[PDB]
């Protein structure tokens, strides 16, 4: 990913790409 | 709570690695 207006679905991959398999607490209903 | 900089503005990797576990 690119930094831009991220939110959801594109926030969780964002923060999957920074934190690699590890994983992350931000989760959001859908 | 991220929701109120990073759904409304820009999340960076430096501030997105804060909710890295």
């Amino acid at each position: 990913f690119v930094n831009q207006h991220l939110c959801g679905s594109h926030l969780v991959e964002a923060l999957y790409l920074v934190c690699g398999e590890r994983g992350h607490f931000y989760t959001p209903k859908t | 709570g991220i929701v109120e900089q990073c759904c409304t503005s820009i999340c960076s990797l430096y501030q997105l690695e804060n909710y890295c576990n």
